[PDB]
């Protein structure tokens, strides 16, 4: 709880 | 040659009103199974998964598997030219780079026909890792919506704490802080907690997700430690609409 | 000395709400026949013809024939100070350069009196050439209004094609194109068509949309077209008279 | 330690919607008698007097007399997170510089908001208890409409009260107009004229006062020569809300 | 269908 | 009937 993370960091392309 | 007939066309309307503000350009995968759409939002902080099974349609028909790069904004505008009671018909040509929206008003003395220009989109595809969730919260979509609107006045982010008894949302900002507590029933709220969880999300995006509220009486929230929150709205007999939101991490030093 | 008593004053309110956005300053011709108003719009692309017969009024009275250069914006604002149920009374003095609007609330424990300043207008008068029309389309005003709003999302202009069977409106733009088709039926829900000669004309939706502000004046509206002449859009004002909008078509260069 | 339970919480909501646009920062005096608030508006052209008697609350309780410098805008925002049916609970700590707003939904949900207080050295005023030549009672909606109507004609309104009835009038670019009310339950108009009066007020402020309309079916107007007009809305069994507006003088 | 014409050209 | 007056001139502290 501070910085927003992008879904890419959880879902690979 | 694609052709689907949807009697409760208001469903299509509600769907675009739920994607348009989160997604500019998306790809609509058509097949004999039904229409499907998966796309990261602009911000690349979330993923939307739409599922419209052919069963739900009152007349489905897909000869060639289609991939329609659609401008959700143009499709939304177009779709607003439909009465909440018209019969909507999607119809495409495997060879034509244009989709056709035909609206038939109940009494058939009026028929609207819209040909929307498609586009070539090289959208960045993602694959969701099928996983399990520590907590699943079912609750009225309206209550959820309200919660997100309320907290939005307190701060930018919301901490969703799920324990045994119930779930808790909370925020803080210039004008202090606040939190809302929901507890299981004994219109209802059901909770499935295998493991207490705590995650931080941006109310800005949760508020986009809620544009889907008119699609279902209820909504289920699925969380788990260090993974994207799942916000899902069922589309009765048609399929569903799922929103995945990446959490906010605590940058340590 | 002019003096007219209108019990269904909401009519006057609806009239100004239909002229104000198209006309800034107009001239109101009063006489023993009734009130009348004819004026080009700002753009000089259309002409509005209002007819309020003395019969419709519950008490008419015109000693000297009057010509009141009125600012429809001020008159509109003033008219918004009237309840949709108040009895409105126009009253003027042949010698006074001011018109008086008195509103009486049904109960009658309240009376509003507004004196509006008139002005000298040397408005450019026009004469409509009484002519015949190839096609006359009668249809619900709400349907017409919706059609004009819908297409407005597709493009700036609408091509109205009238044939034997029915009538068709269509447009095109960045986001593709579309068209609506109306066919004759078999009171205020039906569509009647009188085609002596198929016609096709191009109009600006921007103005048609102004004409539609008159929708709350009638359940139905009739469209009268003819090759290379102004389209006539008319709304009847039950027992009072009517409101006619003439729009010049767009020509090819 | 302060603690008040208000079942018809919509009352609190309506109150803040009636002060927020007129007052930025106010002070809430709490005591065993009930909550009270008195503050000039920004413009220093009017004075608001709020009175919430402990009797009206379904559970009052004030150990130490409190003075809460509250930001009515923040409190307003916070209060919009309450359903018009939730049970609201004000609760403070004589030692804590923060007030707590807890909303309990009728049926499984509880919202808790801790609002930061502030030190306000607000300029206190004292109203000179006086008598009024005219007192007009009328539907709050009618009054509200009157003020909205005239606002389209001009900036100020002349309120002329005579024997028979009362009259409001204004004038501007687009001419002028006036509305006449005459004597004739919460649809009726009563007038108490001891002396005909005539005073000029700014519709801008009267329009702020009207944000209180949803608090009462009726509103009473109390005027007198060369003194602030009194606009008052009763808050059934709770207390009331009074707005004093200084008239405009001729130079 | 290209250029808007003014009502003046249809009648004066 | 021309100049707005402040409540301070009518009410003392």
């Amino acid at each position: 709880a501070n910085r927003q993370v992008s879904i890419t960091g959880f879902f690979q392309r | 040659m694609f052709e689907a007939r949807l009697v409760q066309g208001s469903i299509l309307k509600k769907v675009l009103e739920a994607l348009k503000d989160l997604i500019n350009e998306a790809c609509w995968d058509i097949s004999s199974s039904g229409v499907n759409l998966q796309s990261m939002d602009s911000s690349h902080v979330s993923l939307v998964q739409l599922t419209l099974r052919s069963e739900g349609f009152d007349t489905y028909r897909c000869d060639r598997n289609l991939a329609m790069g659609v401008n959700l904004t143009s499709m939304s505008k177009i779709l607003k030219c439909a009465g909440n009671e018209d019969i909507i018909t999607l119809r495409a040509e495997d060879n034509a780079d244009t989709l056709a929206l035909v609206f038939e008003a109940p009494n058939q003395e009026k028929v609207s026909d819209y040909e929307m220009k498609l586009m070539d989109l090289d959208v960045e595809q993602l694959g969701i890792p099928e996983q399990e969730y520590s907590c699943v919260v079912k609750m009225p979509s309206g209550e959820f919506a309200r919660i997100c609107r309320d907290l939005s006045h307190i701060g930018d982010a919301v901490v969703i704490s799920c324990a045994k008894d119930g779930v808790k949302f909370s925020a803080s900002g210039e004008l202090g802080n606040g939190n809302i507590k929901l507890s299981q029933t004994s219109e209802a709220v059901t909770i499935e907690m295998n493991e207490p969880v705590q995650l931080t999300f941006a109310l800005r995006y949760l508020n986009f997700f809620t544009k889907a509220t008119p699609l279902s009486s209820t909504v289920t929230l699925s969380m788990s430690a260090d993974v994207p929150l799942v916000v899902e709205y069922k589309i009765a007999d048609m399929g569903h609409l799922k929103y995945y939101l990446a959490p906010k991490i605590e940058d340590e030093e």
